Protein backbone atom coordinates (compact mmCIF):
# COMPACT_ATOMS: atom_id res chain seq x y z
CA UNK A 1 0.00 0.00 0.00
CA UNK A 2 2.80 2.97 1.18
CA UNK A 3 3.67 4.14 -2.55
CA UNK A 4 7.25 4.62 -2.84
CA UNK A 5 9.22 6.58 -4.49
CA UNK A 6 13.13 7.89 -3.94
CA UNK A 7 14.67 11.33 -5.57
CA UNK A 8 16.57 11.89 -7.38
CA UNK A 9 16.82 8.86 -9.51
CA UNK A 10 20.86 9.44 -9.59
CA UNK A 11 23.36 11.94 -8.72
CA UNK A 12 26.64 12.61 -9.67
CA UNK A 13 28.65 13.97 -6.86
CA UNK A 14 32.41 14.52 -6.62
CA UNK A 15 34.93 13.60 -4.26
CA UNK A 16 34.24 15.02 -0.74
CA UNK A 17 31.13 16.53 -1.72
CA UNK A 18 27.89 16.11 0.52
CA UNK A 19 24.94 14.51 -1.19
CA UNK A 20 21.04 14.97 -0.50
CA UNK A 21 18.54 12.16 -1.90
CA UNK A 22 15.04 11.52 -0.92
CA UNK A 23 12.50 8.93 0.03
CA UNK A 24 9.25 9.90 0.72
CA UNK A 25 6.70 7.46 1.79
CA UNK A 26 2.63 7.82 1.11
CA UNK A 27 1.09 7.02 4.52
CA UNK A 28 2.77 7.73 7.63
CA UNK A 29 5.19 5.97 9.21
CA UNK A 30 5.67 7.55 12.74
CA UNK A 31 4.24 4.37 14.67
CA UNK A 32 2.73 5.77 17.51
CA UNK A 33 3.20 3.06 19.92
CA UNK A 34 6.80 3.67 19.50
CA UNK A 35 8.10 6.69 18.86
CA UNK A 36 9.88 6.01 16.12
CA UNK A 37 9.34 6.03 12.31
CA UNK A 38 10.25 2.92 10.59
CA UNK A 39 11.77 3.84 7.37
CA UNK A 40 15.06 2.20 6.42
CA UNK A 41 17.62 2.59 3.91
CA UNK A 42 19.55 0.31 1.84
CA UNK A 43 22.79 0.50 -0.36
CA UNK A 44 23.19 -2.01 -2.40
CA UNK A 45 26.45 -2.02 -4.78
CA UNK A 46 26.76 -3.22 -7.87
CA UNK A 47 26.92 -7.14 -7.45
CA UNK A 48 26.94 -7.43 -3.50
CA UNK A 49 23.37 -7.58 -1.55
CA UNK A 50 22.04 -4.88 -0.45
CA UNK A 51 23.26 -2.90 3.22
CA UNK A 52 21.12 -1.45 5.22
CA UNK A 53 23.14 1.77 6.43
CA UNK A 54 20.31 3.80 8.90
CA UNK A 55 17.10 2.31 10.35
CA UNK A 56 14.16 4.52 12.50
CA UNK A 57 15.00 6.76 9.80
CA UNK A 58 17.39 8.00 12.02
CA UNK A 59 19.79 5.45 13.43
CA UNK A 60 22.99 4.79 12.42
CA UNK A 61 23.57 0.67 12.20
CA UNK A 62 27.11 -0.64 14.52
CA UNK A 63 29.20 -0.50 11.53
CA UNK A 64 28.51 2.28 8.96
CA UNK A 65 30.38 4.78 8.51
CA UNK A 66 29.47 8.03 10.73
CA UNK A 67 29.46 9.57 7.46
CA UNK A 68 26.05 8.58 6.29
CA UNK A 69 22.83 10.41 7.31
CA UNK A 70 19.40 9.58 7.72
CA UNK A 71 17.23 11.94 8.40
CA UNK A 72 13.38 12.13 8.22
CA UNK A 73 9.80 11.38 9.91
CA UNK A 74 6.43 11.00 9.34
CA UNK A 75 6.94 11.51 5.56
CA UNK A 76 9.56 13.51 4.55
CA UNK A 77 13.17 11.05 4.30
CA UNK A 78 16.79 11.98 3.51
CA UNK A 79 19.70 10.30 3.10
CA UNK A 80 23.68 12.52 3.51
CA UNK A 81 26.99 11.33 2.59
CA UNK A 82 29.72 14.04 2.80
CA UNK A 83 32.72 14.03 1.34
CA UNK A 84 31.35 11.15 -0.18
CA UNK A 85 33.87 8.55 -0.76
CA UNK A 86 34.23 7.01 -4.05
CA UNK A 87 33.58 3.42 -2.79
CA UNK A 88 30.34 4.65 -2.11
CA UNK A 89 29.59 3.97 -6.13
CA UNK A 90 26.91 2.35 -5.02
CA UNK A 91 22.67 2.74 -5.33
CA UNK A 92 20.36 3.74 -2.30
CA UNK A 93 17.03 2.57 -1.38
CA UNK A 94 14.43 2.91 1.09
CA UNK A 95 11.85 0.82 2.91
CA UNK A 96 8.53 1.27 4.60
CA UNK A 97 7.69 -1.34 7.39
CA UNK A 98 5.04 0.38 9.19
CA UNK A 99 2.54 -1.15 6.85
CA UNK A 100 2.97 -4.84 5.31
CA UNK A 101 3.54 -5.64 2.87
CA UNK A 102 6.82 -4.12 2.67
CA UNK A 103 8.26 -1.63 -0.03
CA UNK A 104 11.67 0.03 -0.93
CA UNK A 105 11.68 2.90 -3.26
CA UNK A 106 13.10 2.50 -7.14
CA UNK A 107 15.85 3.57 -5.65
CA UNK A 108 18.49 6.19 -6.07
CA UNK A 109 21.31 6.26 -7.83
CA UNK A 110 24.56 7.40 -6.81
CA UNK A 111 27.18 7.99 -9.68
CA UNK A 112 30.08 10.28 -9.12
CA UNK A 113 32.28 12.37 -11.10
CA UNK A 114 36.39 13.22 -11.12
CA UNK A 115 39.25 14.04 -13.24
CA UNK A 116 39.01 13.31 -16.38
CA UNK A 117 41.42 10.72 -18.34
CA UNK A 118 41.88 9.35 -21.75
CA UNK A 119 41.36 4.83 -21.76
CA UNK A 120 44.54 2.46 -21.98
CA UNK A 121 43.29 1.20 -25.24
CA UNK A 122 44.90 -2.91 -25.57
CA UNK A 123 44.50 -4.97 -28.73
CA UNK A 124 44.42 -8.42 -29.03
CA UNK A 125 44.29 -11.20 -31.32
CA UNK A 126 42.30 -14.65 -31.97
CA UNK A 127 44.13 -17.07 -29.93
CA UNK A 128 46.10 -19.97 -31.46
CA UNK A 129 43.35 -21.74 -29.69
CA UNK A 130 39.96 -20.12 -30.68
CA UNK A 131 41.85 -19.55 -34.11
CA UNK A 132 41.01 -23.75 -34.41
CA UNK A 133 37.39 -23.01 -35.80
CA UNK A 134 34.67 -21.23 -37.59
CA UNK A 135 35.20 -17.47 -36.28
CA UNK A 136 38.14 -15.02 -34.78
CA UNK A 137 37.51 -12.80 -32.24
CA UNK A 138 39.73 -10.32 -32.28
CA UNK A 139 39.88 -8.13 -28.46
CA UNK A 140 40.27 -4.26 -27.49
CA UNK A 141 40.31 -3.04 -24.42
CA UNK A 142 39.84 0.47 -23.27
CA UNK A 143 40.53 -0.14 -19.84
CA UNK A 144 39.98 3.14 -16.61
CA UNK A 145 38.43 6.29 -18.29
CA UNK A 146 36.82 9.02 -16.97
CA UNK A 147 33.43 10.11 -18.44
CA UNK A 148 31.47 6.97 -19.26
CA UNK A 149 30.80 8.59 -22.86
CA UNK A 150 33.58 7.12 -25.24
CA UNK A 151 33.39 5.32 -28.56
CA UNK A 152 34.56 2.83 -31.01
CA UNK A 153 35.40 1.63 -34.40
CA UNK A 154 37.08 -1.06 -35.79
CA UNK A 155 38.64 -1.53 -39.50
CA UNK A 156 39.33 -4.82 -41.13
CA UNK A 157 41.84 -3.74 -42.80
CA UNK A 158 42.05 0.01 -43.80
CA UNK A 159 38.42 -0.60 -43.16
CA UNK A 160 35.60 0.63 -40.66
CA UNK A 161 33.36 -3.00 -40.63
CA UNK A 162 30.50 -2.37 -38.56
CA UNK A 163 29.08 -5.79 -38.12
CA UNK A 164 29.95 -8.62 -35.73
CA UNK A 165 31.24 -6.42 -33.04
CA UNK A 166 30.12 -6.39 -29.36
CA UNK A 167 30.76 -3.78 -26.89
CA UNK A 168 30.44 -4.48 -22.86
CA UNK A 169 30.65 -1.12 -20.81
CA UNK A 170 31.69 -2.17 -17.47
CA UNK A 171 30.03 -0.21 -13.84
CA UNK A 172 31.67 2.71 -12.36
CA UNK A 173 35.01 0.87 -10.93
CA UNK A 174 35.72 0.02 -7.81
CA UNK A 175 38.48 3.05 -6.57
CA UNK A 176 39.36 5.62 -9.12
CA UNK A 177 35.49 6.48 -10.42
CA UNK A 178 36.28 5.26 -13.81
CA UNK A 179 34.83 3.33 -16.41
CA UNK A 180 36.36 0.84 -19.14
CA UNK A 181 34.49 -1.16 -21.82
CA UNK A 182 34.78 -4.08 -24.19
CA UNK A 183 34.37 -4.23 -27.47
CA UNK A 184 34.31 -8.45 -29.51
CA UNK A 185 35.02 -8.00 -32.82
CA UNK A 186 34.56 -11.34 -34.07
CA UNK A 187 34.68 -13.12 -37.59
CA UNK A 188 34.96 -16.74 -39.49
CA UNK A 189 38.29 -17.85 -39.48
CA UNK A 190 38.09 -17.13 -43.42
CA UNK A 191 36.61 -13.64 -43.43
CA UNK A 192 39.86 -13.25 -40.93
CA UNK A 193 41.81 -15.30 -42.50
CA UNK A 194 41.55 -12.62 -45.49
CA UNK A 195 42.17 -9.04 -44.43
CA UNK A 196 45.64 -8.35 -42.54
CA UNK A 197 45.20 -5.09 -40.65
CA UNK A 198 43.84 -4.91 -37.62
CA UNK A 199 43.50 -1.79 -35.53
CA UNK A 200 41.42 -0.19 -32.78
CA UNK A 201 40.67 3.63 -32.60
CA UNK A 202 38.42 4.31 -29.51
CA UNK A 203 37.27 8.07 -29.76
CA UNK A 204 36.26 9.42 -26.24
CA UNK A 205 37.35 13.28 -25.01
CA UNK A 206 40.25 13.64 -23.86
CA UNK A 207 41.48 14.48 -27.01
CA UNK A 208 40.62 15.24 -30.68
CA UNK A 209 42.47 13.07 -31.87
CA UNK A 210 41.68 8.79 -31.19
CA UNK A 211 43.61 6.67 -29.69
CA UNK A 212 45.03 4.05 -31.95
CA UNK A 213 46.02 0.49 -31.46
CA UNK A 214 46.52 -1.62 -34.60
CA UNK A 215 47.27 -5.55 -34.99
CA UNK A 216 48.87 -7.32 -38.24
CA UNK A 217 47.93 -10.45 -39.05
CA UNK A 218 51.33 -10.91 -40.74
CA UNK A 219 53.50 -10.30 -37.64
CA UNK A 220 52.14 -12.94 -34.66
CA UNK B 1 33.49 -18.77 19.44
CA UNK B 2 30.97 -17.47 21.87
CA UNK B 3 27.16 -17.96 20.56
CA UNK B 4 25.50 -14.70 20.14
CA UNK B 5 22.17 -13.14 21.68
CA UNK B 6 19.83 -10.43 20.43
CA UNK B 7 17.27 -12.80 21.36
CA UNK B 8 16.55 -10.93 23.75
CA UNK B 9 12.49 -11.05 24.54
CA UNK B 10 9.92 -10.09 22.33
CA UNK B 11 9.24 -13.57 19.91
CA UNK B 12 7.19 -12.95 16.82
CA UNK B 13 3.63 -11.02 17.20
CA UNK B 14 2.31 -9.09 14.29
CA UNK B 15 4.90 -7.54 12.52
CA UNK B 16 2.00 -5.03 10.67
CA UNK B 17 3.10 -2.95 13.36
CA UNK B 18 5.38 -3.29 16.34
CA UNK B 19 5.81 -5.20 19.58
CA UNK B 20 7.90 -3.48 22.20
CA UNK B 21 5.48 -2.62 24.85
CA UNK B 22 2.42 -0.30 24.66
CA UNK B 23 2.11 0.53 28.25
CA UNK B 24 -0.56 0.28 30.73
CA UNK C 1 30.88 -13.81 11.11
CA UNK C 2 27.28 -14.58 10.69
CA UNK C 3 26.10 -15.95 7.35
CA UNK C 4 23.10 -17.05 5.13
CA UNK C 5 23.72 -19.13 2.47
CA UNK C 6 21.65 -20.26 -0.59
CA UNK C 7 22.02 -22.21 -3.29
CA UNK C 8 23.84 -21.83 -6.36
CA UNK C 9 22.07 -20.33 -9.42
CA UNK C 10 19.55 -22.49 -11.40
CA UNK C 11 18.32 -22.87 -14.75
CA UNK C 12 14.90 -24.12 -15.95
CA UNK C 13 12.40 -24.11 -18.67
CA UNK C 14 9.34 -22.07 -19.55
CA UNK C 15 7.09 -24.34 -16.88
CA UNK C 16 8.65 -25.94 -14.69
CA UNK C 17 9.17 -25.97 -10.88
CA UNK C 18 12.38 -24.95 -8.57
CA UNK C 19 13.57 -25.03 -5.51
CA UNK C 20 16.35 -22.43 -3.67
CA UNK C 21 17.77 -22.44 -0.76
CA UNK C 22 19.01 -20.53 2.10
CA UNK C 23 20.65 -22.35 5.14
CA UNK C 24 21.98 -20.08 7.90
CA UNK C 25 24.77 -20.47 10.02
CA UNK C 26 25.58 -17.88 13.01
CA UNK C 27 22.81 -17.38 14.86
CA UNK C 28 19.97 -19.33 16.51
CA UNK C 29 17.82 -19.66 13.07
CA UNK C 30 14.38 -20.24 14.73
CA UNK C 31 14.80 -16.69 16.49
CA UNK C 32 14.16 -14.93 13.26
CA UNK C 33 12.09 -14.93 10.95
CA UNK C 34 13.50 -15.14 7.26
CA UNK C 35 12.27 -13.17 4.64
CA UNK C 36 12.84 -13.42 0.72
CA UNK C 37 13.17 -10.17 -1.71
CA UNK C 38 13.45 -10.37 -4.86
CA UNK C 39 15.16 -8.56 -7.42
CA UNK C 40 14.96 -9.01 -11.44
CA UNK C 41 17.65 -7.55 -13.93
CA UNK C 42 18.47 -3.89 -13.39
CA UNK C 43 15.11 -3.37 -12.18
CA UNK C 44 14.29 -3.04 -8.16
CA UNK C 45 13.73 -4.95 -4.86
CA UNK C 46 10.43 -6.77 -4.77
CA UNK C 47 9.67 -7.80 -1.33
CA UNK C 48 8.15 -12.02 -1.46
CA UNK C 49 6.86 -12.20 1.97
CA UNK C 50 8.03 -14.26 5.09
CA UNK C 51 8.31 -17.16 7.07
CA UNK C 52 7.87 -17.35 10.54
CA UNK C 53 10.74 -19.48 11.37
CA UNK C 54 8.66 -20.72 14.56
CA UNK C 55 4.91 -20.71 13.46
CA UNK C 56 6.28 -22.12 10.24
CA UNK C 57 3.59 -20.29 8.41
CA UNK C 58 4.03 -18.34 5.20
CA UNK C 59 3.08 -15.09 4.22
CA UNK C 60 3.16 -14.01 0.57
CA UNK C 61 2.32 -10.38 -1.45
CA UNK C 62 -0.14 -10.28 -3.46
CA UNK C 63 2.10 -10.05 -6.20
CA UNK C 64 3.43 -14.18 -4.89
CA UNK C 65 0.12 -15.43 -4.35
CA UNK C 66 -0.01 -19.29 -5.37
CA UNK C 67 2.89 -20.73 -7.73
CA UNK C 68 5.02 -19.32 -4.67
CA UNK C 69 5.80 -20.88 -1.72
CA UNK C 70 7.95 -21.04 1.47
CA UNK C 71 8.92 -23.41 3.70
CA UNK C 72 11.89 -24.34 6.33
CA UNK C 73 13.17 -27.52 7.96
CA UNK C 74 13.48 -25.81 11.00
CA UNK C 75 16.60 -28.10 11.94
CA UNK C 76 19.59 -28.07 8.95
CA UNK C 77 18.71 -24.38 9.21
CA UNK C 78 17.99 -23.14 5.83
CA UNK C 79 15.02 -22.13 4.77
CA UNK C 80 13.20 -23.23 0.88
CA UNK C 81 11.50 -20.97 -1.42
CA UNK C 82 9.73 -22.69 -3.91
CA UNK C 83 8.11 -22.05 -7.23
CA UNK C 84 6.00 -23.71 -9.81
CA UNK C 85 5.24 -23.09 -13.97
CA UNK C 86 7.90 -20.09 -13.87
CA UNK C 87 7.65 -18.20 -16.98
CA UNK C 88 10.14 -15.69 -19.03
CA UNK C 89 9.21 -13.30 -16.47
CA UNK C 90 9.56 -15.28 -13.50
CA UNK C 91 13.60 -14.70 -13.97
CA UNK C 92 14.73 -12.93 -11.64
CA UNK C 93 17.73 -12.57 -8.58
CA UNK C 94 16.31 -13.98 -5.60
CA UNK C 95 17.30 -13.61 -1.72
CA UNK C 96 16.78 -14.23 1.61
CA UNK C 97 17.83 -12.33 5.01
CA UNK C 98 17.51 -11.92 8.24
CA UNK C 99 14.62 -9.57 9.55
CA UNK C 100 14.96 -8.21 12.98
CA UNK C 101 12.19 -6.30 15.42
CA UNK C 102 13.92 -2.72 14.27
CA UNK C 103 12.56 -3.49 11.27
CA UNK C 104 15.34 -4.04 8.77
CA UNK C 105 17.67 -6.50 7.37
CA UNK C 106 20.85 -7.30 8.53
CA UNK C 107 22.16 -9.87 6.75
CA UNK C 108 20.83 -11.43 3.77
CA UNK C 109 22.07 -13.58 0.86
CA UNK C 110 24.44 -13.73 -1.53
CA UNK C 111 21.11 -14.36 -3.58
CA UNK C 112 20.11 -17.33 -6.29
CA UNK C 113 20.49 -16.17 -9.66
CA UNK C 114 17.42 -18.65 -11.20
CA UNK C 115 16.59 -17.87 -14.65
CA UNK C 116 13.95 -19.21 -16.85
CA UNK C 117 14.54 -20.25 -20.38
CA UNK C 118 14.69 -22.76 -23.34
CA UNK C 119 17.86 -23.08 -24.44
CA UNK C 120 20.44 -25.46 -24.29
CA UNK C 121 22.98 -25.35 -21.24
CA UNK C 122 25.75 -24.88 -23.24
CA UNK C 123 29.83 -24.99 -21.67
CA UNK C 124 31.54 -21.89 -22.27
CA UNK C 125 35.09 -21.51 -24.42
CA UNK C 126 37.82 -19.83 -23.02
CA UNK C 127 40.36 -17.61 -24.79
CA UNK C 128 43.52 -16.35 -23.68
CA UNK C 129 44.71 -12.74 -24.57
CA UNK C 130 48.36 -11.89 -24.37
CA UNK C 131 49.57 -8.65 -26.28
CA UNK C 132 51.46 -8.98 -29.30
CA UNK C 133 53.89 -11.84 -30.73
CA UNK C 134 55.89 -8.62 -30.15
CA UNK C 135 55.84 -4.75 -29.32
CA UNK C 136 56.73 -1.96 -26.82
CA UNK C 137 57.24 -2.27 -22.86
CA UNK C 138 56.84 0.46 -19.99
CA UNK C 139 55.40 -0.13 -16.33
CA UNK C 140 52.16 -2.07 -16.61
CA UNK C 141 50.25 -3.75 -19.02
CA UNK C 142 46.87 -6.27 -19.84
CA UNK C 143 46.56 -9.87 -20.11
CA UNK C 144 42.76 -11.61 -21.52
CA UNK C 145 40.35 -14.07 -20.88
CA UNK C 146 37.73 -13.97 -23.63
CA UNK C 147 35.23 -16.03 -22.20
CA UNK C 148 32.66 -17.14 -25.74
CA UNK C 149 29.12 -18.83 -26.34
CA UNK C 150 28.12 -19.72 -22.61
CA UNK C 151 24.37 -20.44 -21.39
CA UNK C 152 22.87 -19.60 -19.38
CA UNK C 153 25.17 -16.96 -16.58
CA UNK C 154 26.24 -16.70 -14.37
CA UNK C 155 30.14 -16.99 -15.10
CA UNK C 156 33.19 -16.19 -12.82
CA UNK C 157 36.39 -15.33 -14.05
CA UNK C 158 39.06 -14.30 -11.10
CA UNK C 159 42.86 -14.34 -11.46
CA UNK C 160 45.10 -17.25 -9.86
CA UNK C 161 42.82 -18.31 -8.25
CA UNK C 162 42.64 -15.20 -5.93
CA UNK C 163 45.91 -13.81 -6.18
CA UNK C 164 45.18 -10.32 -8.83
CA UNK C 165 42.43 -8.88 -7.91
CA UNK C 166 42.97 -5.28 -9.44
CA UNK C 167 44.15 -5.00 -12.35
CA UNK C 168 41.07 -6.64 -13.43
CA UNK C 169 38.11 -5.83 -15.53
CA UNK C 170 36.07 -8.39 -15.96
CA UNK C 171 33.28 -7.30 -17.56
CA UNK C 172 29.47 -8.18 -18.35
CA UNK C 173 27.94 -10.79 -20.69
CA UNK C 174 26.30 -10.19 -23.62
CA UNK C 175 23.38 -12.06 -25.59
CA UNK C 176 23.87 -12.35 -29.27
CA UNK C 177 22.07 -15.87 -30.58
CA UNK C 178 20.84 -17.75 -27.47
CA UNK C 179 24.51 -17.70 -26.14
CA UNK C 180 26.45 -15.43 -24.04
CA UNK C 181 30.18 -14.16 -24.43
CA UNK C 182 32.35 -12.07 -22.31
CA UNK C 183 35.55 -10.96 -21.37
CA UNK C 184 37.82 -10.09 -18.59
CA UNK C 185 41.06 -8.85 -18.14
CA UNK C 186 44.20 -7.91 -15.93
CA UNK C 187 47.46 -6.33 -15.75
CA UNK C 188 50.31 -6.81 -13.90
CA UNK C 189 53.53 -5.23 -14.22
CA UNK C 190 55.70 -6.54 -17.27
CA UNK C 191 58.24 -7.80 -14.73
CA UNK C 192 56.60 -9.73 -13.54
CA UNK C 193 54.96 -11.61 -16.31
CA UNK C 194 55.85 -13.46 -18.38
CA UNK C 195 58.13 -14.70 -15.25
CA UNK C 196 55.26 -15.83 -13.67
CA UNK C 197 52.63 -17.46 -14.18
CA UNK C 198 49.30 -15.80 -15.01
CA UNK C 199 46.36 -17.93 -14.94
CA UNK C 200 42.88 -16.83 -15.25
CA UNK C 201 40.12 -18.81 -13.62
CA UNK C 202 36.79 -19.16 -15.13
CA UNK C 203 34.02 -21.14 -13.87
CA UNK C 204 30.51 -21.69 -15.22
CA UNK C 205 28.66 -22.99 -12.74
CA UNK C 206 25.85 -24.24 -14.95
CA UNK C 207 27.97 -27.05 -16.48
CA UNK C 208 29.86 -27.58 -13.35
CA UNK C 209 33.03 -26.58 -15.41
CA UNK C 210 36.50 -24.59 -14.06
CA UNK C 211 38.61 -24.00 -17.07
CA UNK C 212 42.21 -22.41 -15.35
CA UNK C 213 44.08 -21.23 -18.12
CA UNK C 214 47.24 -19.87 -18.30
CA UNK C 215 48.17 -16.55 -20.05
CA UNK C 216 51.34 -18.15 -21.76
CA UNK C 217 53.17 -15.50 -24.72
CA UNK C 218 52.85 -15.44 -27.79
CA UNK D 1 -2.23 7.57 -21.55
CA UNK D 2 1.57 9.15 -20.57
CA UNK D 3 4.89 8.21 -21.19
CA UNK D 4 7.49 8.23 -18.88
CA UNK D 5 10.47 10.47 -19.60
CA UNK D 6 13.50 11.58 -17.95
CA UNK D 7 14.74 15.24 -17.04
CA UNK D 8 18.43 16.13 -17.34
CA UNK D 9 19.95 18.46 -14.72
CA UNK D 10 22.63 20.18 -13.71
CA UNK D 11 22.80 21.57 -9.99
CA UNK D 12 25.19 24.59 -9.65
CA UNK D 13 26.12 25.75 -6.24
CA UNK D 14 27.24 29.01 -4.91
CA UNK D 15 30.74 27.94 -4.67
CA UNK D 16 30.92 27.24 -7.96
CA UNK D 17 30.80 23.32 -6.80
CA UNK D 18 28.76 21.50 -9.95
CA UNK D 19 26.60 18.34 -8.89
CA UNK D 20 24.58 16.22 -11.53
CA UNK D 21 21.39 14.39 -10.92
CA UNK D 22 18.12 12.61 -13.48
CA UNK D 23 14.75 13.08 -12.55
CA UNK D 24 11.92 10.72 -14.28
CA UNK D 25 8.60 10.36 -14.45
CA UNK D 26 5.16 11.82 -15.80
CA UNK D 27 6.02 15.19 -16.99
CA UNK D 28 3.99 17.05 -14.44
CA UNK D 29 5.86 14.86 -10.90
CA UNK D 30 8.63 14.75 -13.62
CA UNK D 31 9.42 18.12 -13.00
CA UNK D 32 7.45 18.80 -10.04
CA UNK D 33 10.01 15.80 -8.49
CA UNK D 34 12.69 18.29 -9.39
CA UNK D 35 11.67 21.38 -7.90
CA UNK D 36 10.15 19.86 -5.03
CA UNK D 37 13.73 18.53 -4.58
CA UNK D 38 15.48 22.25 -5.73
CA UNK D 39 13.43 23.94 -3.07
CA UNK D 40 15.80 21.31 -1.02
CA UNK D 41 19.04 21.72 0.07
CA UNK D 42 18.20 25.24 0.86
CA UNK D 43 17.42 24.94 4.07
CA UNK D 44 21.09 24.90 4.76
CA UNK D 45 22.62 25.61 1.26
CA UNK D 46 20.91 28.54 -0.41
CA UNK D 47 18.18 29.43 -2.31
CA UNK D 48 17.47 28.53 -6.40
CA UNK D 49 16.79 30.21 -9.20
CA UNK D 50 15.91 27.23 -11.56
CA UNK D 51 15.70 27.92 -15.52
CA UNK D 52 14.62 25.45 -18.16
CA UNK D 53 16.17 24.11 -21.95
CA UNK D 54 15.11 21.88 -24.54
CA UNK D 55 11.07 21.71 -24.23
CA UNK D 56 11.89 22.09 -20.60
CA UNK D 57 13.64 18.15 -20.41
CA UNK D 58 17.31 20.35 -18.74
CA UNK D 59 16.66 22.55 -15.46
CA UNK D 60 19.95 24.31 -14.06
CA UNK D 61 18.79 24.56 -10.65
CA UNK D 62 21.31 27.44 -9.49
CA UNK D 63 21.71 28.36 -5.95
CA UNK D 64 22.36 31.41 -3.45
CA UNK D 65 23.72 29.45 -1.15
CA UNK D 66 22.44 32.29 1.16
Amino acid sequence: DIVMSQSPSSLAVSAGEKVTMSCKSSQSLLNSRTRKNYLAWYQQKPGQSPKVLIYWASTRESGVPDRFTGRGSGTDFTLTISSVQAEDQAVYYCKQAYIPPLTFGAGTKLELKRADAAPTVSIFPPSSEQLTSGGASVVCFLNNFYPKDINVKWKIDGSERQNGVLNSWTDQDSKDSTYSMSSTLTLTKDEYERHNSYTCEATHKTSTSPIVKSFNRNEC
Amino acid sequence: RRPQDVKFPGGGQIVGGVYLLPRR
Amino acid sequence: QIQLVQSGPELKKPGETVKISCKASGYTFTDFSMHWVNQAPGKGLNWMGWVNTETGEPTYADDFKGRFAFSLETSASTAYLQINSLKNEDTATYFCARFLLRQYFDVWGAGTTVTVSSAKTTPPSVYPLAPGSAAQTNSMVTLGCLVKGYFPEPVTVTWNSGSLSSGVHTFPAVLQSDLYTLSSSVTVPSSTWPSETVTCNVAHPASSTKVDKKIVPR
Amino acid sequence: PKEEVTIKVNLIFADGKIQTAEFKGTFEEATAEAYRYAALHAKVNGEWTADLEDGGNHMNIKFAGK
